[PDB]
RNA sequence: CUAGGGCCAGAGGCGGCCCUAACAGGGCUCUCCCUGAGCUUCGGGGAGGUGAGUUCCCAGAGAACGGGGCUCCGCGCGAGGUCAGACUGGGCAGGAGAUGCCGUGGACCCCGCCCUUCGGGGAGGGGCCCGGCGGAUGCCUCCUUUGCCGGAGCUUGGAACAGACUCACGGCCAGCGAAGUGAGUUCAAUGGCUGAGGUGAGGUACCCCGCAGGGGACCUCAUAACCCAAUUCAGACUACUCUCCUCCGCCCAUU
RNA sequence: GUUUCCGUAGUGUAGUGGUUAUCACGUUCGCCUAACACGCGAAAGGUCCCCGGUUCGAAACCGGGCGGAAAC
């Protein structure tokens, strides 16, 4: 983390730069997919683990970051057993299962919550 | 998964060229605020190799630039901030609505930085500026401009 | 020592202003008001042997996440009974675009079953355009606190950045999980 | 000494086709991946078969399989009530989505037409998944639950009918010291000079043809860079501009 | 003409059958000595010859371009 200290300030300000663009114009993302496609290109060939909180918002299709969270379809429905939240854009027309329930709330703790409590300087 | 990614293309489009250019200007705030947020010493005497050193794996969207050399005499003058950046070009929008591309053949471009000014000859910064962070930026030849 | 950087930024979107002396009276309001005009809405699903159904009462989560798309002037009412409940309703935060998203996290789930209706509802809105319901609900739109989105904008030509960098421990999970493959 | 050949084990032979004894050759074409300033039906580069093996740490049910984590389900097994539909009675599922509908999505099951009569190829339907739109009843008729067995899902991650790479798709056997290469040197010859042309710019007090035009004559100048034969030839690859042909991009200016 | 091998802090060289850059010499400092040669610890010092490509990530694997070296 001494020379890989600087990457990680290349990665947030393009992520970061997507949503100025969404933010003041809508409906015109050619901003939104290229500054989230080369985002993935440098975490590809400059290895980084990022969070899966956001990882699941950039729709590793193509690429959109924001576009799913306010123009394309986010809805619960169940399909055989549990129900499941799936996230489905409108370009590549991919789709993301995750599953919300009470009863793995200490599972749904586990991935995200647990660096939580354990991640000390 | 290359087809499947340039079905239409990721180019603009007519509509998103008259987008009020003045409107991009907090485009080139959150770049003019990630500068200072990179070294965080600017003013008594810090390191001026060390500004030219950490701005060749910067990712330099939304910056603005000049041309003042390039081998065609009609590039020389044009001034504006990057939208996209490409291998060998990068597409800038000018003052009042319209775009324009300069290739990265054969000339430089200076950058307006707070307290500094930085020249980037864009004869050896090509090849996909995703991987210009990456690796690979050796000591060759000169830029005889 | 096995210590891996990971780059982890959930910049928190917080919700609006926990007001419990503010927010506890104005769902007794609601109680008033939907019990008063009409209770038509079970009687016309279950037929126990026609205004009150006209309502776009958005009930349920899918409801409310398709109302909001378009163009549509309402208002959004959440409560907070699951845990992970962030990925649902971040749906709620982001499309901030024309309405106003009141967030009732203790007491909204003690709404549902007074009022003569169905099970625990987790998303409630209603689109009331060009209808006047309630004069006085409108009134309370502009009394219940909203939320600022640091997110995209927030309004004002000033970014806010952070750099959150949490470095994961192999050793920490190797307490807590002790799984080993060899 | 015809290697358009034989021998031992094999029986497998690199998408298909075509040209060549010059098969680490070229061309046509299909699919996929990587990637580029011609939205892309585009240019350039790479890979296609089968079998075996490998694929960091962490996270994750799982990175070869199985076991083990937890949920859901009953042509299975066991117990209790038997008070086995009463005013459709009883219980379960349901906005935390029941029911219904749409589809050039499936490498899923079945009916099944035709090419065919080995794997199979395409048109169409049902069931089961996938995804989308739209929101209220639906299920069983002695009943309910635990345990065991089977089936399905599982927020990870660069990746989970995978992809990438390595290895293997045979082994082995055949030469002549005799003069003199449209350059033939080997302590390693040879792309020379001057003058006149060609083509590519520029000019005319010059001539002819008479359509303002064109041709001829004369004068000035560019003709290179990369590089060197050593037995020879075909092909691939790489280093190139005095030049010509094809395909275009960017920006300036004009209408 | 012919064949194989090599390029790694300043030199000589390992290493890796792909995710970390180091051992010996020398320098600097430290240990030690009235001040020392040895022993010993530690630090400064990286275009891992160059580009492309494969892969999640090439000092490495592959392809090309040079370079260097061993001998008839
Ligand atoms: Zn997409």
């Amino acid at each position: 983390p001494v020379k890989d200290r600087e990457a990680f300030q290349r990665l947030n300000f393009l992520y970061q730069a997507a949503h100025c663009v969404l933010a003041q114009d809508p409906e015109n993302q050619a901003l939104a997919r290229f500054y989230c496609y080369t985002e993935r290109t440098i975490a590809k060939r400059l290895v980084l683990r990022r969070d899966p909180s956001v990882k699941r918002t950039l729709c590793r299709g193509c690429s959109s970051l924001l576009v799913p969270g306010l123009t394309c379809t986010q809805r619960q429905r169940r399909c055989r057993g549990q129900r499941w939240t799936v996230q489905t854009c409108l370009t590549c027309q991919r789709s993301q299962r995750f599953l919300n329930d009470p009863g793995h709330l200490l599972w749904g703790d586990r991935p995200e919550a647990q660096l939580g409590s354990q991640a000390d300087s | 998964l290359s087809a499947r990614q340039r079905r239409e293309l990721r180019l603009f489009d007519i509509k998103p060229e008259q987008q009020r250019y003045s409107l991009f200007l907090p485009l080139h705030e959150l770049w003019k605020q990630y500068i200072r947020d990179l070294c965080s010493g600017l003013k008594p005497d810090t390191q001026p190799q060390m500004i030219q050193a950490k701005l060749l794996k910067a990712d330099l969207h939304g910056a603005i630039i000049s041309v003042t050399k390039s081998k065609c005499p009609s590039y020389v003058g044009i001034t504006g901030i990057l939208l996209q950046e490409t291998k060998h070009i990068f597409k800038i929008i000018t003052k009042e609505d319209r775009l324009k591309v300069i290739p990265k053949l054969n000339c430089v471009f200076t950058v307006e930085t707070d307290g500094f000014i930085s020249y980037i000859y864009g004869s050896k910064f090509q090849l996909r500026s995703s991987e210009r962070s990456a690796k690979k930026f050796k000591a060759k030849g000169t830029i005889d401009l | 020592l096995v210590v891996k950087t990971s780059l982890n930024n959930p910049y928190i979107i917080r919700w609006s202003a926990l007001e419990s002396e503010d927010m506890h009276f104005i769902l007794q309001t609601l109680e008033d008001r939907l019990k008063a005009i009409g209770l038509q809405k079970i009687e016309d699903k279950k037929k126990k042997n026609p205004a009150h159904v006209r309502k776009q009462l958005a009930i349920g989560v899918n409801e409310v996440t398709r109302a909001l798309e378009r163009r549509e002037l309402l208002l959004v009412l959440v409560c907070k009974s699951v845990k992970p409940a962030m990925i649902t309703s971040h749906l709620i935060q982001l499309s901030l675009s024309r309405s106003v998203p009141a967030c009732q996290v203790p007491r909204l789930s003690e709404r549902i079953a007074p009022v003569i209706g169905l099970k625990c509802v987790l998303a409630l809105a209603f689109k009331k355009n060009t209808t006047d319901f309630v004069d006085e609900v409108r009134a309370i739109i502009p009394r219940v606190p909203s939320l600022s989105v640091p997110w995209l904008q927030d309004r004002i030509e000033d970014s806010g950045e952070n750099l959150e960098t949490e470095p994961l421990e192999s050793q920490d999970r190797e307490l807590l999980d002790t799984s080993f493959e060899d």
